[PDB]
């Protein structure tokens, strides 16, 4: 039914598309760290992987999401860059 | 020389191994004469011996040792001006204290030290003597011979260089103490008023003839008047410069204010932290102009890094649930540090009032540039109260009573206020089970089940039956951070019988469609009421227990829905607002204001049970409970079939001829009271107690009262009769609960009103 | 008492923690790693087995007690060891014998030459426990560091018929025996110092600060015990008494001229009132200094003056 | 207040009232004794007995402060095993402060820093001195304390699941699997994690969690 109100949630990282441009495949985790910063979650088991979620939500305005998945090589090398909005 | 074994003598307090450890040399080691000196000095370093002697029995080294200690008692005799408890505290910060190693070589050093501590209070000619007296073991007691000088401060304070300010008004600020602090309040006074190149050039202190009092003369250069030329912002502003310009706004010709500068620095920091920049770099470089006497404030800024919050920890929540504290977060775990959100968590937490203290500490996470963690240091203050007032009857059956609200049920939040009063005739009870968070967003579901079985039993018939019972389910809707609403339903059944005859009452019965006798008791009426309970509450107080600033406004209304035997509307308004005058928040001004109005709807009147009443600690102090307002005017009554001689006769035919006026308040359908309390610090532990100096007032009246018809009697519809009072209120927080005491004397006293100077409740 | 006992030895609270579910660790799915562990909180199992829950006794472990100044207590195995710095051993062994002979324990065997003896069962009377303990002990005197060692060895320990071999008791009741003798030696020494003083001078002194006081014969404790009584003859009624401070307080009044010469000394001439006293310990003597009711030590005059009076008080 | 006598009589008093089971009186005797004669011959066993008495009389702040003193001054005493197990007990007992034990409402919501400290101390005990008398019971207590500390984590996780900030959830469960992998709480925590992944449209990780759940279902 109707929604009177609730407080607003917020999430880490706030990727600026411009920041999304500064990165290219084949980077070490350190350079990635220099721009992207500390991913709140690494896949615990798949391999080296970095997860960057900008997940803003103003109150009772639904959830708005984007998802940046980075898969690294065992020798500390970025192999896959996946970008999602919404879905 | 090869050591074969080691032996010690005279060890007493110090253990064998503990000495063996502090030693540099031990068994087997090749020892020559230097090593002996080294280890002897090493034993001396442990500071437990007066003497160390080391010598070998051919090959087996022997350690003769003579101990120094032990202090057991430090006694004072001849001290009246300085307390012992504090003397103790002073010795502890000097090394020499109760239960420590005493050093004989520093004896005079202690004596001297004592003589120096007495210079602050005002004694400059006191001589002290030390007593070293041994005890059964190696222990010693410390008796101290005190010979305090004469009491002189003495007089007086002098200032040279003051042109802008008069010496009198200047001195009046220190007293409203020791030298550095008033030198600082002076320096501060001048600096606040815009004297930057103000300096304390000399502090001359002369000795009085009896040489125990001093004459102070301080010399200073007052700088001219200095106004800020402008604020230049420089450095890395991370693209948020625009807001910074508005923070660095200066008034035209605004005087140089160091504390305004610091205030600004912190404003900037705060602003930055809101975006995430938790650790910023702010610096002020005030270049001085002396010809035009202006100051340019150059400020270098470097934002640094911004994203930080990893985990949130709550420390000090022993009874309370982690959930209860974490729900009040505005800052999310895994989010931007938003200092606003963090300190808002501090705020929500402080408004709850479950804690004496709520403190924020944001700590960096090691190895990680981005992360930090915010921890909330809380100190629980306990909730609610167990109390009652027992005794005393014996003429009547049994004087029993209870009462307990917990405001937080054993660490759950489900606040309940269960209260009850059983008597040999009267019986009352109420429930208020309410959870402030029914939904994740703060929907307050309450249910207050109040019920009272009022037998009122004297004649067991035709004597005022007053049964009543009702339920108040309620729901709170938080619309914003500081505001909420309410909607709920209240039911109430009331069986009234043998209503004693009185004007207002009957007036109400008559407009209802009931027409009882004006002399007969045993007149019955039953009523079933269905109400709609609405509300709205605003709160922006700082604290929940001892609020120092802010305002709380609670508005509650009730209105009969169709199907109810009764028809009325009622609105109640509570306002309290806390205003601080000092930066320490120790002197407050409280503005209380309680309101109530109600009337019938469909050509009806409002029930006398929903009446408003004033008088008492909860409404107006200095008065009997609910005595303020309308009084009863009973009709010429007969009997309840009970007529014993000389007892409880109000308007009884046994000596009654005409309508009778009484003290028995009936209360009115309209009301207004207010208070103005002056909160001051109680002398003087320095927030375990709070006292105020109040000015209370209030008036209760019945609007449907016909002044035309009953002209020969006072007008119970005239509001201008405001009974007033004033006095003292002591709010002490005892472990059994929050206790209040008020001694108030009502100067504006109207007839029919009862007095109660000393009041004690809860 | 009707206390029912058994409570003092057990932990407070429920034993519910004991019931706690066994830590089962989950097996890894195919082709996935689990960060098995990083932090602490890992748990090592030793299987004990020691007592758990209430069964476990939490009574404070008895410590061997060294009443004599400069006496070492060490405990190891079933043996309590008390080392005391004295001259000869052969004389202390029978002092021990006097103690135990005063306690009346049964002596299965003895040997003065080896200075060792073997006792029969010893029955204890502790309130903290329900089933009393029996102890067989060998007690011996062996000098090791040119100072002798009193050693107690608990040969056989029995709790209500069943022979016990749990650790704590061994200590607690080896040490019981230990503390029994240690105490006894304290009593021999104190009863002897006291009796020697009773059955058997006051002198003016410097006192290391130049102030005047009186050194009286006797150790701190003895002199303390005898001080008030000795203070009736002087005319001072003891108000405050504190051994741990050696501070007495007194409300002095002069006796009559009649009342001075029964004792045997003349009047000292001091104004009546509320004075104060400091007692001190010398190994075989004691310090005693007095202070004006205002609060100033006497001059060497009055001080030297009261020597005869006091030595007249101590004439027995 | 205690009469002024030589220590020799007063300790015998305190042992008869301690053995009597009368703690408040015994504490009074001992405390008086500890202050007046700071380092008497038996000044150690007095702190030991005081620690014991404090523990039984439920005066915990003074108990820990006393334990902590004894540790600071005597870290090598033979009977440190007792003193250590005490520190462990002192924390664990402190955790259940409220009268809710009567009501029986479950804790672990409470700041379990005390469980944390207790764990630390007990761990120190059984590791450092493994053949102590109190080692086995301490072990038994440790499994429990583990599950408590796990439960605090599970609780916070649960909250952030109802809240909606999924990152906090997957992080807290991540911690749990890192810190308390073999606890019942972690196993109960697994679905809350899976959900969290699915909410951020991260089914790959959600499917991994699903595999892990499927591995130990019961």
């Amino acid at each position: 039914e109707r929604v009177v109100y609730r407080p607003d949630i917020n999430q880490g990282n706030y990727l600026t598309a411009n920041d999304v441009s500064k990165i290219r495949v084949g980077m070490t985790q350190q350079q990635v760290a220099y721009a992207l910063g500390t991913p709140l979650m690494s896949d615990p088991f798949g391999t080296n992987t970095w997860f960057y979620v900008f997940r803003q939500q103003p109150g009772h305005e639904g959830v708005t999401q984007q998802t940046l998945t980075l898969t690294f090589n065992s020798s500390g090398v970025l192999t896959n860059i996946d970008n999602k909005p919404a879905l | 020389f090869v050591v074969k074994d080691i032996h010690f003598e005279g060890l007493q307090r110090v253990a064998v191994g503990a000495a063996l450890l502090s030693m540099p040399v031990r068994t087997g080691d090749t020892v020559n004469d230097e090593d002996i000196s080294n280890t002897i000095r090493a034993l001396f370093a442990t500071g437990n011996f007066e003497d160390v002697r080391v010598l070998r029995d051919g090959d087996t080294l022997l350690v003769q040792v003579k101990e120094r200690p032990t202090i057991a008692s430090i006694t004072f005799s001849g001290n009246k001006s300085v307390k012992d408890d504090m003397l103790k505290q002073n010795l502890e910060a000097s090394g020499v204290r109760v239960g420590e190693s005493l050093d004989r070589t520093t004896i005079a050093d202690i004596e001297k030290g004592l003589e120096d501590f007495y210079y602050s209070v005002g004694k400059y000619s006191a001589s002290v003597k030390a007593v070293v007296t041994p005890l059964p073991r190696n222990r010693v007691d410390l008796k101290l011979v005190f010979q305090e000088g004469v009491s002189a401060e003495i007089q007086q304070i002098n200032i040279v260089g003051n042109h802008a300010f008069t010496t009198d008004e200047l001195i009046s600020h220190f007293q409203l103490q020791k030298l550095a602090g008033d030198l600082e309040t002076l320096r501060s006074y001048y600096l606040d008023r815009g004297y930057a190149r103000f300096n304390i050039d000399s502090t001359q202190v002369s000795l009085t003839p009896d040489k125990k009092g001093i004459y102070v003369t301080v010399n200073i250069t007052e700088g001219d008047q200095y106004k800020l030329s402008g604020v230049e912002v420089s450095g890395n502003l991370a693209g948020h410069s625009a807001e910074i310009e508005q923070l660095t706004k200066i008034e035209p010709g605004e005087l140089y204010n160091g504390t305004k500068v610091t205030k600004m620095e912190d404003d900037i920091k705060k602003l930055l932290g809101r975006y995430g920049y938790a650790y910023p770099r702010v610096q002020s470089m005030p270049e001085i102009n002396d010809a035009d006497k202006t100051v340019k404030l150059r400020v270098n800024v470097d934002a640094g890094n911004r994203f930080y919050v990893r985990k949130i920890r709550f420390e000090g929540n022993d009874t309370s649930k982690d959930a209860v504290l974490r729900r009040e977060m505005r800052q999310m775990e895994g989010a931007w540090l938003g200092s606003d959100l963090v300190d808002q968590g501090k705020e929500r937490l402080n408004r709850l009032g479950f804690f004496e203290t709520v403190d924020t500490d944001t700590q960096r996470v090691p190895g990680s540039p981005d992360q930090v963690d915010v921890v909330y240091k809380v100190k629980e203050r306990n909730t609610g109260s167990f109390n009652f007032g027992i005794g005393y009857g014996t003429e009547s059956g049994v004087s029993f009573q209870a009462g307990v609200q917990q405001d937080n049920w054993l660490g759950t939040g489900y606040a309940v206020g269960i209260n009850g009063t059983k008597n040999d005739y009267q019986t009352y009870a109420e429930l208020s089970v309410t959870n402030p968070y029914f939904t994740v967003d703060g929907v307050s579901l309450g249910g207050r089940l109040f019920y009272n079985d009022f037998q009122a039993d004297d004649a067991d018939l035709s004597d005022y039956t007053n049964k009543s019972y009702g339920t108040d389910v309620t729901l709170g809707f938080p619309i914003n951070e500081y505001n909420s609403l309410r909607a709920g339903l209240g039911y109430v059944h009331n069986s009234l019988s043998n209503m004693q005859p009185q004007v207002a009452m009957w007036r109400y019965l008559y407009s209802m469609g009931e027409h009882p006798s004006t002399s007969d008791q045993d007149n019955s009426f039953k009523t079933d009421d269905f109400t709609f309970n609405y509300g709205w509450t605003y709160n922006k107080l700082d604290r929940g227990y001892f609020p120092t600033d802010g305002s709380r406004v609670n508005l509650t209304g009730k209105v009969t829905i169709p199907g109810s035997d009764n028809e009325y509307y009622k609105v109640t308004l509570d306002t309290a607002t806390y205003v601080p005058i000092d930066d320490d928040h120790k002197w407050v001004v409280l503005g209380r204001t309680r309101w109530g109005y109600g009337d019938g709807l469909g050509g009806k009147e409002m029930p006398f049970y929903e009446n408003f009443y004033a008088g008492g600690s909860s409404t107006v102090r200095g008065f009997q409970s609910n005595t303020i307002g309308p009084k009863a005017v009973y009709f010429p009554h007969q009997a309840s079939n009970y007529d014993p001689d000389y007892d409880y006769e109000c308007a009884t035919q046994d000596g009654a001829k005409d309508l009778c006026k009484s003290d028995d308040a009936v209360g009115g359908n309209a009301m207004a009271v207010a208070s103005l309390e002056f909160i001051t610090p109680t002398p003087f532990i320095s927030n375990s107690v709070r006292t105020s100096f109040f000015w209370d007032m209030g008036t209760v009246w019945d609007t449907n009262w016909d002044s035309s018809q009953y002209s020969g009697y006072p007008d119970y519809s005239d509001p201008s009769n405001i009974r007033m009072s004033a006095g003292i209120a002591l709010q002490w927080m005892s472990p059994l609960g929050p206790l209040v005491f008020s001694y108030a004397q009502p100067f504006k006293k109207y007839d029919g009103d009862k007095a109660e100077q000393f009041q004690f409740n809860i | 008492c009707s206390s029912d006992s058994r409570y003092k030895r057990q932990v407070s609270g429920d034993e519910a923690y004991l019931e706690a579910a066994p830590l089962a660790e989950l097996h890894a799915p195919a082709g996935m790693i689990l960060p098995v562990t990083s932090g602490d909180y890992a748990i090592p199992v030793t299987n004990g087995s020691g007592a758990v829950g209430k069964a476990l006794d939490i009574r404070p472990p008895a410590q061997p007690l060294a009443l004599v100044s400069g006496a070492r207590t060490q405990f190891t195995g079933d043996t309590a060891s008390l080392l005391v710095e004295n001259g000869r051993g052969n004389t202390l062994w029978p002092q021990v014998v006097s103690v135990l002979q005063a306690k009346n324990y049964t002596i299965t065997q003895r040997d003065d030459a080896g200075q060792t003896l073997t006792t029969d069962w010893v029955q204890w009377n502790r309130l903290d426990e329900d089933e009393q303990y029996r102890g067989r002990y060998q007690i011996s005197v062996k000098p090791q560091g040119y100072q002798q060692a009193v050693t107690v060895k608990l040969l056989n320990l029995e709790q209500a018929g069943k022979p016990v071999a749990d650790a704590a008791s061994m200590q607690r009741y080896s040490t019981e025996m230990m503390n029994v003798i240690s105490a006894g030696l304290d009593k021999s020494a104190t009863d002897a110092a006291n009796a020697a003083q009773n059955r058997a001078d006051v002198q003016s002194a410097a006192d290391d600060t130049g102030l005047p006081m009186l050194v009286v014969r006797g150790p701190f404790n003895v002199v303390w015990q005898r001080l008030p009584a000795a203070l009736e003859k002087v005319g001072m009624k003891v108000t405050d008494s504190t051994r741990s401070q050696g501070n007495m307080a007194v409300t002095y009044k002069p006796l009559s001229d009649s009342d001075w010469q029964e004792l045997g000394a003349s009047d000292p001439g001091l104004a009546s009132g509320d004075y104060k006293l400091q007692v001190g310990d010398l190994d075989n003597r004691s310090s005693l200094q007095f202070i004006d009711p205002k609060g100033h030590t006497l001059t060497q005059s009055q001080n030297d003056a009261l020597v005869a009076v006091f030595q007249a008080a101590f004439s027995k | 207040e205690v009469p002024d006598n030589p220590p020799n009589e007063i300790y015998a008093t305190a042992q008869q009232k301690l053995q009597d089971g009368n703690w408040r009186q015994a504490i009074t005797q001992l405390e008086a004794l500890d202050n007046r004669y700071p380092f008497g011959p038996y000044s150690q066993q007095v702190q030991l007995d005081l620690i014991y008495a404090y523990y039984k009389n439920a005066d915990l702040p003074l108990a820990q402060a006393a334990i902590d003193r004894f540790i600071r001054l005597n870290p090598t005493h033979p009977n440190i095993d007792y003193v250590m197990y005490m520190r462990g007990l002192t924390n664990m007992a402190l955790d259940d402060s409220a009268l809710q034990g009567f009501f029986g409402v479950d804790r672990s919501d409470r700041d379990p820093q005390h469980a944390r400290a207790a764990f630390s101390d007990f761990s120190k005990l059984v590791r450092g001195y493994p053949n102590s008398q109190y080692t086995t019971d301490a072990t038994k207590r440790l499994v429990f304390l583990k599950d408590r500390l796990a439960k605090y984590e599970y609780s916070v996780a649960e909250y952030y699941t109802e809240r909606g900030a999924w990152v906090a959830v997957v992080n807290r469960v991540e911690g749990m699997l890192r810190d308390y992998p073999d606890t019942q709480a972690t196993r109960d925590a697994l679905p809350l994690m899976e959900n969290a992944y699915r909410q951020m449209q991260m089914n790959a990780q959600a499917e991994k969690v699903a595999k892990i759940i499927a591995a130990n279902s019961s």
